[PDB]
DNA sequence: TCGAGAATCCCGGTGCCGAGGCCGCTCAATTGGTCGTAGACAGCTCTAGCACCGCTTAAACGCACGTACGCGCTGTCCCCCGCGTTTTAACCGCCAAGGGGATTACTCCCTAGTCTCCAGGCACGTGTCAGATATATACATCCGA
DNA sequence: TCGGATGTATATATCTGACACGTGCCTGGAGACTAGGGAGTAATCCCCTTGGCGGTTAAAACGCGGGGGACAGCGCGTACGTGCGTTTAAGCGGTGCTAGAGCTGTCTACGACCAATTGAGCGGCCTCGGCACCGGGATTCTCGA
């Protein structure tokens, strides 16, 4: 009979691996295209330094990871282990972003 | 005896232009004084930092216009920019 | 013979004082020198924002049958706008109160 | 020109970000909601950075422009100048 | 006897206090508390009359805003009563702890 | 009459905390809220008053002015209108 | 005859430069004039805070068998203190990571 | 070609005093440069505002000491004040 | 409570590129005088902060009752996790072109600094009307039969 | 669905103190003039940004099976809301005193400014050892019988 881990065992192993490393978790090329698309609406024919795109990516990942920390606390407060869209909305409301 | 200064005279003139028949209490006049002083320092501080980034030593009307675009949101910034441009053109023509 | 004196505000068509704003900029340690158009531009923007608030506050005062403007009227004007509420989002107004608001789940069936 | 680039932020990448935050179970409607939040964040920062670039009369966004824009919003970043 | 039902007088009080603007803490007890706290930083201090008023206006505005956020957390958990855990969660997300 | 003060946090009574919560729009209050609220207020007041006394000492004065309190609140991101400035 | 030159840092027993700090204060539009003791006081405080961080970061580097200090070591030093974490509470450190932390309810029985 | 300046030389000197056998990478040196510049501007800005409230026109060591008490928390402020006082006394004695 | 399987730790050997040190050299800090004003100190005037006393009453406190809300337990079902298979595009290395950032010279116009002069804005004084307060309704809302 | 009880909106009459407006005056803003350096413009050099191509493999996308977590329903008990009778201290008006904030006049020492002079710190090379990577074995943690 084949081997299978139970649900939630591989998930905990991945939490430990990613909380120990420091590299970026979004692919470089798709992120660069998204940044250039957004800037078109403010000005045409712009150029970016290489380090400018890196600075934007470091700030964006740090913002999202912090948001997921607060979202997790709201879900536990309601006796759950699954994060839901209403958990994200409550966190952004109290933080004053909305 | 030292004597102090405020914006009460100028605020009262503006009120008589948009509502010619309404007054204002002294407590409410104190709040408007705080508002004008607060906005003045926000704009002047940002324009001061702008001149330092670009290695200039003068604050001109160009630095004021860029600071207003950074601080005011949305449609407020568009209306304020056109007011400032119109006043400078009229002052220069005379 | 010297010509008759004339305020800098009158030649710009403003009500806020251009001379006083120029002095405040010079003695606030913002830069080494101040251009001639900077005080005119700044005075016009301050006057514009004052007109916006006073217009909305006067509407609120007349709404509840009053002649004068009190701090409660200023608070109602600010929190009911969308842009003014965003510009003054970290400010407390003394003797202002709050907006009436009750959550829907608390109402009786 | 470019279009439809928000879908390049895939579902596996969003899962890795939540794992670093310590999340164990994710519902299926999270992925579309996360993309909307990221787009709002990037619009605010990039609009300020282009304003700094124009005042200097340049055609290239520098790393210093991005650092100033982040600091104006209470989001100071170390390690780029 | 004409007893009202539970929660009917409570909704009446919400409407009354959300329409007025006066201060809700007694003035003499608040003044004593301020003077007690300050003596730990420095002895033999005097206060201007408007200084104590400014402190009270800021303290009430801070607490009323905190109660607004606490109420949202309790509803998120399918409740109408507020509990100490609701206050703790709100202060943690706001970054005060 | 430099007589000390003690146990003044109890002057913030239960009815006063109830009025503050009604303005925030809450409907039912549990019995352990009152002790919790007193602890939160004490922490807030300590931070503001410590800064105000620092401003008073640098000017070499013995009286806390309303200007001192306004500067301290602004330094913590809680700007207040209506007391000068 | 002029006496031998002597740095202002050496007279105060410091390592951070007192002359450069004095120039930066003069050309930063902070006030009209700068006193002679202000640069000395400021340089000493900056040097003290640098020593605090580098000492904790070096402990972290040796903890996981390394010779040099990398950005991950600086982040571990800062977030594990109580006062340093409060002074730098709004700062992001590039290539720093996070502290390992899992909520207790998520662990298996 | 213009040449720039940093705090890299002075940071390296301090490191050799608390850990005589450890080095540092270039990425980590960039982070320490950002830290020193950030703290410098926080202290100088607060001391500038202090002189304005009290109608002075000079920044002295008294204004620096009051600014450090406002910004640094707890035991960090106590240790920093004694470091600054000792350096000024030694500089004046010579 | 035990075996089988899969993941993770530990160790030895190889190789490379970045940290650390060394050499010119030039520009910024230091030394030595001069001078004018910002700030320290003494003296004096009068505002306002503190302490006390008697009294009227609105608010705080304590007690009894009952209902509705919080919480624990059960059952079901469908959504989300773990895993194997195929498909796609990210990444790497290497060319090649030129758009634009950065530096240097030159010149002139805009801003600071003085001095005279006069009108705008501040402190004070005064009278009346907008708003606060008491009373007597008129009507809307809640609750049990 | 409806009547009784309670709370609240509305209209009338009366007072009172704060707002709005004169009046005198003084100091800050305006007019006219001079001198110097900050910034605008042209020219030039070279770096670093953009675009393209081909190969390799790691990651993304898809489908499927089933375990467990979310959610609805039910029952019970206790804690919190409502209301009444008694006790406490806040608010108010009015005296009285002195501590200290605020203003004014002298006078000196300290910080700006300028001109020589030289050594500290920056840019540009070299070079070797700390760390990255691969492969093989040991140890541990999970899962079912």
């Amino acid at each position: 009979k084949p081997h299978r881990y139970r649900p939630g065992t591989v998930a905990l192993r991945e939490i430990r691996r990613y909380q120990k490393s420091t590299e970026l978790l979004i692919r470089k090329l798709p992120f660069q295209r998204l940044v250039r698309e957004i800037a078109q609406d403010f000005k045409t024919d712009l150029r970016f330094q290489s380090s400018a795109v890196m600075a934007l990516q470091e700030a964006s990942e740090a913002y999202l990871v912090g948001l997921f920390e607060d979202t997790n606390l709201c879900a536990i407060h309601a006796k759950r282990v699954t994060i839901m869209p209403k958990d994200i909305q409550l966190a952004r409301r109290i933080r004053g972003e909305r | 005896r030292s004597r102090k200064e405020s914006y009460s005279v100028y605020v009262y003139k503006v009120l008589k232009q948009v509502h010619p028949d309404t007054g204002i209490s002294s407590k409410a006049m104190g709040i408007m004084n705080s508002f004008v002083n607060d906005i003045f320092e926000r704009i002047a501080g940002e324009a001061s930092r702008l001149a330092h980034y670009n290695k200039r030593s003068t604050i001109t009307s160009r630095e004021i216009q860029t600071a207003v675009r950074l601080l005011l949101p949305g449609e407020l910034a568009k209306h304020a920019v056109s007011e400032g441009t119109k006043a400078v053109t009229k002052y220069t023509s005379s | 013979a010297r010509a008759k004196a004339k305020t800098r505000s009158s030649r710009a068509g403003l009500q806020f004082p251009v001379g006083r704003v120029h002095r405040l900029l010079r003695k606030g340690n913002y830069a080494e020198r101040v251009g001639a158009g900077a005080p005119v531009y700044l005075a016009a923007v301050l006057e514009y924002l004052t007109a916006e608030i006073l217009e909305l506050a006067g509407n609120a005062a007349r709404d509840n049958k009053k002649t004068r403007i009190i701090p409660r009227h200023l608070q109602l004007a600010i929190r009911n706008d969308e842009e003014l509420n965003k510009l003054l989002g970290k400010v407390t107004i003394a003797q202002g109160g709050v907006l009436p608001n009750i959550q829907a789940v608390l109402l009786p069936k | 020109v470019l279009r439809d680039n928000i879908q390049g932020i895939t579902k596996p990448a969003i899962r890795r970000l939540a794992r670093r935050g310590g999340v164990k179970r994710i519902s299926g409607l999270i992925y579309e909601e996360t993309r909307g939040v990221l787009k709002v964040f990037l619009e605010n920062v990039i609009r300020d950075a282009v304003t700094y670039t124009e005042h200097a009369k340049r055609k290239t966004v520098t790393a210093m422009d991005v650092v100033y824009a982040l600091k104006r919003q209470g989001r100071t970043l170390y390690g780029f100048g």
